[PDB]
C-alpha cells in the first residue's frame, strides 16, 4: 500500500528493438512472398519461413 | 591524466560509446550483384 | 487397362496438344529446380545443383561469360536457344 | 515444428561485415527456400564491426 504499485500505458515497456525486428521479419516475409509468386520458392516453402 | 576521451569516459561526463579516433571504416559489401536473393535491398 | 508412359505422352501431343516447351528460368527459378530433386535440406551433390547454386550471384555470372568469350549479351541471347534434337532438315523438291 | 528437433539462431551480436571461406561449407537449400551453407566443421566467422 505505501509504495502503490500501479501500471500505467507507459509502464507497459516495450523492447526498444522491437520496430528493427518486426521490420526485419516483414523484408524477409515480403521478399519470398515475392519469389513465390516468381515461381522460385514453393507454397510449402512460404508456408514454413 | 588523459583528456577528451577516455576521461569523459573514466569520469561518466557524456561521450561516444566508440571513440571516434578508433571507429574503424566498415568496409565495402556485397553491391546486391554478389549476393544472392533474399539478402538484396529490394530496388 | 492402363497407359504407359508412352502413349499417355502420345495421347496427350494428339488429343491435349501437349509440347514440351523451353522455359527460361531465372537462376533463382533454375536452382529450385536442380536443389529440390535432392531432397529438403541437404548438401548438394549434383553439379548441376551446385552449379545452379553458384549461378544465383550475377557477380559470378560474369566471370563464366568473361571466360567463355562472351559479350555478356550472345549469354543473354544463348538461355533462349530451342533445346532438344532438331527436326530433320527440309529437302523442298 | 519443421526442423524435427531443437533449433537455436545465431544472432549477429555487432554491425558489420561476414568474412569466412564459403569453400569450407556446403551449398544447400534450406527449408524456407532461401540459399544457404551446411556447416560441417568448427568453421569460426569474423565479424568486422
Amino acid at each position: 500500500t505505501a509504495t502503490s504499485i500501479s501500471l500505467g500505458i507507459d509502464d507497459l515497456l516495450t523492447i526498444p528493438s522491437k520496430g528493427w525486428l518486426v521490420q526485419d521479419a516483414e523484408q524477409q516475409s515480403l521478399i519470398l512472398e515475392k519469389h513465390h509468386h516468381y515461381g522460385n520458392v514453393h507454397a510449402v516453402e512460404k508456408l514454413r519461413q | 591524466e588523459e583528456t577528451g576521451f577516455e576521461l569523459d569516459k573514466k569520469l561518466g561526463r557524456p561521450h561516444p560509446f566508440i571513440d571516434p579516433t578508433k571507429k574503424k571504416q566498415i568496409e565495402t559489401t556485397l553491391t546486391s550483384d554478389e549476393s544472392w536473393w533474399n539478402w538484396r535491398k529490394p530496388e | 487397362d492402363k497407359d504407359t508412359e508412352d502413349e499417355a505422352r502420345r495421347r496427350n501431343w494428339i488429343e491435349r496438344g501437349w509440347a514440351p516447351w523451353e522455359e527460361i528460368l531465372t537462376p533463382e527459378a533454375d536452382f529450385a529446380r536442380k536443389s529440390l530433386n535432392e531432397g529438403e535440406e541437404v548438401p548438394l551433390q549434383s553439379p548441376e545443383a551446385i552449379e545452379a547454386f553458384k549461378m544465383l550471384r550475377p557477380s559470378y555470372r560474369k566471370k563464366k561469360i568473361k571466360e567463355m568469350g562472351i559479350t555478356e549479351d550472345e549469354w543473354y541471347a544463348k538461355q533462349f536457344e530451342i533445346r532438344g534434337d532438331k527436326p530433320p532438315p527440309l529437302d523442298t523438291s | 515444428v519443421f526442423t524435427g528437433g531443437t533449433a537455436e539462431h545465431v544472432r549477429a551480436p555487432y554491425n558489420g561485415k561476414i568474412k569466412f571461406n564459403e569453400d569450407l561449407v556446403h551449398p544447400t537449400r534450406t527449408r524456407h527456400g532461401h540459399p544457404a551453407f551446411l556447416c560441417y566443421i568448427d568453421l569460426s566467422v569474423i565479424i568486422e564491426s
